[PDB]
DNA sequence: TCCGATCGGTACCGGACATGTAAAGAGCAGACCACCGACAAGT
DNA sequence: ACTTGTCGGTGGTCTGCTCTAACGTCACGGCCAACCGATCGGA
């Protein structure tokens, strides 16, 4: 899942010394704290508890603890796709991105009427690489926006 | 201020020093706009009530004088001049630099007034004013032939 | 030559022809001037108040202008007595109907 | 410096630029750019006729160059910059108040530099520090990045309060919102006269 | 460290033998106005060598309401109030009481010029503390803790604890725009 | 459909005013006035009638003792 | 042209707040002792809960269902 | 009608003058913060000594207060024989 | 010149009507007699003094800060009481 | 003579709204107020 | 006989300044991702 992605994602915390560490795992969420017609007429929030089990490793002794972690109050979805947020059901709306990948784009200037190719590589989180041709047939690289 | 009809000309200029702190009634000190505890504003700050009004009418900061008697008088004690809450927006103050800045309207322009008065290129004044190199104002040509 | 328009800028015919009956005239050489089309967001950015010019449009730059040249607006015209709330010189508010 | 000091003079940031204005001849310069103009040709014509324009502006007028740098930054009234107290005790800002406040900080810093005798390098970074608030205070944007508030969002200095459909001019000059007036829908009414 | 002590002794000889003293030789007085101003160069190499331990701490404070610049200036006055009071007699390295001198300046001055309205250290100090409590009892209940309960583990009226919640908020921008397109202000 | 004219009707003869600027708000819920914008300035100078524009800039908007004095009028 | 449902929005939400959470929690570890610490007392949860409430209050996709008849909804 | 006042000259170091209206039945007081900023007096023959205040701590006295006389003698001595030895061999 | 007894009936009247506490200030500007000290501390003295010959009395004054919001203390005279 | 940067602009009426973190603590001093003792002169 | 200006003391609260001694030494973060037209400064 989402959760479980993420906390694998930051499971390695490490300093730069590199003698401690601390790890996030297996996360688990309780009951609900009211339903749904209680939070609306009390103007509260439909969530749910969520608790994470984390643990801290000493690399040069080689000990380790363990205990739960309260995390706090995860919104919940109701049976009608609503969030339940002080009261008000909310509503949230899918949005339409551009996935990553790598895109090939063709122009023709007006000057020599001369067509010109160039790739965008277009990643999640990371810096932009981009190759071109101009009219004098040189192929450049634009490494982020240089 | 009335007989709009009286208006001949509205002529706009450059503004030296002397007028900057001719217009203003106090300088600000401290970067203070209000008491966290009674809400009333503070002393030589943003706010400050000896510098540009009071914030009731006919009342000053102590509250020594609160009657419409007091016309044109200021407070012995807190320097609160006794008039109505509607010149808060009418008095100015100024700040006293430590060094000079150059204004950015006159630098930062296309052109650039100062680089066409002084003969500079842009880069070279930016380089000048926000100190990355040195400029040479004068030389004694005479004492450098000489020796 | 011995006029007072600096070279290479746009100034009125009637301005132009007045400084040079004004010039030969008791003066010098009088100035030599060519007609100059000009586009509708250059001409009204070039008015004689710099109060319509920078409620117009550029107003950094027509402030500039205006502070370095010192210019006086003689408030003379429909947008500028508009913002002042003065009568606007048409209509009924010119002095033969007021 | 070391070895040549009793034969020059050189400074770094405004006060270099407000003793080269104040050696500013501007009769001499003039005279030259006239006969620049009236003698050369070319590319440097061009140039010859801007600062021509620029030095006659400065020239014909009563005023000085020495308006461009600046000893004192006025303080725009209260009234204008409110902080008023939203309904259940919020506070709201005119966003000038951080700028001063900034403006008004970095500046007792150099006093207190000045004072103690800091080193050349601290000094000279603080004036820097101080002349980009001062800067971002009357225009933000114009040089380098933005002044980024709570949220990310530029802060509004005068030169945005006077420019844009959101500027003063545009917003409450030539249009401004009026007492006695209504506002329903219209249906159509055959039974009506002209007028 | 030596250095700028000699040249501080050499100032404080020669201003006093100034007035109500005596004429003093004149390669003395060289040699007093050397050591004064070998002081002077020693004191500006020192607080320009360790230029770095200042922009190291201010690390960490990025982000809380001061400028990056701003915090490194703080730094450097602590550095200079550090190397005013460095004593080499005990022979601990500078750079601990560095650290304590820049991490106090910094803390001090990110306390006071940080909020529109300002607020007293001696209550900056018991917000943190009410915010540290309230961080245990919520990790160890489970639940956000009430106010009964905070006044409770900060032995404070529960009047209080709603004073001190109410001083910690910040006011907003009258600028912010309220609907999606930048068409009105708040 | 949901536009109905007991949501949509609006009158004002003198109610809130702002700050900065002493203008009226706007808004139903606020009781605001409608707005006089620039295109309206085009039309009314367009007709020849300068005392109307001239009351409507004014002494409905921002003379501040203006408004009092027509009011008291 | 990808899309991005209500999951992921949250999961990006969540991703951030445990970054920041991270950068607290590596500020913190060079400052306490060691042989004296737990887990608990290095984890700060409020930057996630908060990051969390932001989306949910603030964000331009989190809107007030409408709710004028089924279909609208 | 309006109640009766007074008028107070001050003037500032750099010769500035202010007046500053004041009530009849008040203290005038010595020492006004003037409209430029700076601290002024009441320019008249009896002048109102106001409360002097003591010059605060310097580097000096944080040095002496830390060290001894002694000690900063001995280095000095030391010092200036460590100079000497360089200048004159 | 006011004389002791009026003061001090003055001052219970302006005490018991009013509703919210009243700092040292607001008894001086506005209650009657008190108006007339030379000095902050002869008036300090004077209220101190004729607060402890009301207290003596019996009345029950009430001694609490202003407002939740300010720290100045005020006096109040219970009705009830 | 050509061209990589930089700045200027892009309709209107109606409506809507308000922040999310803090590495601390101790010792000494200054200003102000609620509680008080004396002591002679005016009432 | 009663009262008050003048004098001095305690304890509490709010506010500000100075100090702390193992060793510690040059930041991520990156939007931008429109479109057309005009102008000044390098190559
Ligand atoms: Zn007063």
């Amino acid at each position: 899942g989402g959760l479980e992605e993420v906390l694998a994602e930051l499971s390695p915390i490490e300093d730069f010394s590199g003698s401690m560490s601390l790890s996030f795992s297996d996360p688990r969420f309780d009951e609900v704290k009211a339903s749904v017609d209680e939070c609306k007429d009390k103007d509260m929030t439909y969530a749910a508890p969520l608790f994470v089990t984390a643990e801290f490793i000493n690399n040069n002794t080689g000990e380790i603890k363990s205990q739960t972690v309260f995390m706090g109050d995860f919104p919940m979805m109701t049976e009608k796709g609503t969030f339940i947020i002080n009261g008000t059901e909310r509503v949230v709306v899918s949005q339409l991105v551009r996935s990553p990948g790598v895109y090939f784009d063709e122009t023709i200037d007006k000057s020599t009427e001369k067509t010109l190719h160039s790739v965008k590589v277009i990643p999640g989180r990371g810096a932009w690489l981009e190759f071109d041709v101009d009219k004098r047939d040189t192929v450049g690289v634009r490494i982020d926006r240089k | 201020m009335l007989d709009v009809n009286f208006f001949d000309e509205l002529r706009i200029g450059l503004a030296t020093a002397d007028d900057i702190r001719n217009w203003s009634y106090g300088e600000v000190k401290k970067p203070e706009t209000i008491n966290y505890r009674t809400l009333k504003p503070e002393k030589d700050g943003l706010f400050c009530e000896k510098i540009f009004g009071p914030t009731r009418d006919w009342e000053c900061y102590c509250g020594k004088y609160k009657r419409v008697r007091f016309k044109g008088i200021i407070c012995e004690r807190c320097g609160v001049e006794v008039t109505r809450a509607k010149v808060r927006r009418e008095r100015m103050g100024h700040i006293e630099l430590a060094a000079p800045v150059t204004h950015i309207w006159y630098f930062k322009g296309v052109p650039s007034r100062l680089g066409y008065l002084l003969d500079l290129a842009p880069k070279d004044l930016e380089k000048i004013i926000y100190f990355a190199a040195y400029v040479i104002t004068s030389v004694d040509d005479e004492m450098r032939h000489n020796e | 030559g011995s006029t007072e328009f600096l070279p290479g800028s746009l100034t009125e015919r009637a301005e132009f022809e007045a400084e040079n009956r004004r010039v030969v005239a008791e003066g010098g050489e009088p100035a030599a001037g060519r007609p100059v089309l000009m586009g509708i967001t250059k001409a009204s950015l070039a008015t004689d108040s710099w109060l319509s010019a920078a409620s117009f449009q550029e107003t950094t730059r027509v402030l500039t202008d205006a502070a370095i040249n010192c210019r006086s607006d003689k408030l003379n015209g429909l947008k500028e007595n508009v913002i002042i709330g003065k009568l606007i010189p048409a209509g009924t508010g010119i002095s033969r109907y007021r | 410096q070391d070895r040549y000091g009793e034969y020059f003079t050189g400074a770094m940031g405004a006060e270099s630029i407000k003793k080269l204005i104040e050696n500013f001849d501007i009769d001499a310069e003039a005279e030259s750019l006239r006969e620049v103009i009236r003698s050369g040709k070319g590319q440097k014509k061009l140039r010859a006729l801007k600062r021509l324009k620029v030095v006659a502006a400065f020239q014909q007028s009563g005023n000085s160059p020495m308006g461009m740098v600046l000893d004192a930054v006025p303080v725009i009234p209260p009234e204008l910059r409110p902080m008023v107290q939203l309904d259940g005790g919020r506070f709201a800002t005119s966003d000038l108040n951080d700028l001063y406040r900034r403006v008004i900080n970095r500046n007792n810093r150099l006093k207190r530099l000045i004072d103690l005798g800091a080193p050349e390098i601290i000094v000279n970074n603080e004036k820097r520090m101080l002349q980009e608030s001062v800067d971002a205070l009357f225009d933000n944007g114009r040089r380098g990045r933005p002044v980024t508030g709570p949220g990310n969002r530029p802060l509004k200095s005068l030169s945005d309060l006077l420019k844009g459909k959101q500027g003063r001019f545009r917003q409450n000059l030539l249009g401004k919102r009026v007492d006695y007036s209504g506002r329903s829908v219209i249906v159509v009414g055959p039974q009506l006269k002209l007028h | 460290a030596k250095r700028i002590e000699a040249g501080l002794y050499a100032t404080q000889k020669l201003a006093e033998l100034a007035e109500k003293g005596e004429k003093l030789p004149v390669q003395q007085r060289r040699d007093m106005q050397w050591i004064c101003r070998d002081g002077d160069r020693a004191k500006n190499h020192l607080l320009e060598a360790n230029l770095r331990l200042v922009v190291s701490l201010a690390k960490r404070y990025t982000g809380r309401g001061m400028a990056f610049l701003d915090l490194i200036q703080e730094g450097n006055l602590g550095l200079i109030r550090a190397v005013e009071k460095f004593d080499y007699t005990k022979g601990y390295k500078f750079s601990t009481y560095a650290t304590w001198w820049i991490r106090q300046a910094i803390t001090r001055a990110m306390a006071d010029q940080a909020r529109t309205i300002r607020i007293p250290v001696h209550m900056v100090e018991v917000i943190n503390k009410l915010g540290r409590i309230q961080r245990e009892l919520l990790q160890d209940l489970g639940r956000e803790p009430t106010p009964e309960e905070l006044a409770k583990e900060m032995d404070i009226t529960p009047e209080k604890v709603l004073e001190i919640q109410q001083y910690a908020r910040e006011p907003i921008s009258l600028d912010q725009t309220i609907g999606d397109e930048g068409d009105s202000q708040l | 459909l949901h536009h109905l004219v007991d949501d949509k009707i609006h009158a004002r003869s003198t109610g809130p005013y702002s700050m900065i600027t002493q203008q009226p708000l706007g808004g139903k819920a606020q009781f605001g006035g409608q707005r006089f914008g620039e295109m309206e300035c085009w039309a009314m100078q367009a007709y020849g009638a300068a005392y109307t524009l001239q009351e409507l800039l004014t002494i409905k908007s921002d003379d501040t003792v203006g408004r009092v004095k027509v009011y008291e009028a | 042209r990808r899309l991005r449902t209500v999951g992921e929005l949250i999961q990006n939400q969540i991703r951030v707040g445990l970054s920041r959470m991270e950068r607290v929690v590596r500020e913190r570890m060079t400052t306490q002792d060691v042989e004296a610490i737990t887990p608990q007392t290095l984890i700060n949860i409020r930057p996630v809960v908060a990051a969390i409430k932001e989306f949910f209050g603030t964000s331009q996709l989190s809107q007030f269902m409408d709710q004028n008849n089924p279909l609208s909804g | 009608d309006l109640a009766p006042r007074q008028v107070a000259r001050y003037r500032t170091d750099n010769g500035e003058e202010f007046d500053v209206p004041f009530a009849d039945d008040a203290e005038i007081p010595g020492t006004w913060l003037c409209r430029n900023g700076l601290e002024g007096t009441l320019i008249e023959g009896d002048v109102p000594e106001p409360k002097k205040v003591k010059p605060p701590r310097t580097h000096w006295d944080m040095l002496l207060e830390r060290r001894s006389v002694e000690e900063l003698e001995e280095l000095l001595k030391e010092r200036l024989d460590l100079i000497k030895a360089k200048r004159r061999g | 010149a006011v004389s002791k007894v009026e003061r001090l009936m003055n001052l219970v009247i302006a005490l018991l009507s009013t509703r919210t506490y009243l700092p040292a200030e607001k008894i001086r500007t506005t209650v009657a007699g008190y108006a007339d000290s030379p000095s902050d501390e002869a008036f300090s003295r004077m209220f101190e003094r004729d607060k402890n010959e009301l207290r003596d009395l019996g009345i029950p004054l009430e001694t609490g800060r202003v407002s939740k919001w300010d720290s100045t203390e005020g006096y109040r005279i219970n009705r009830d009481s």
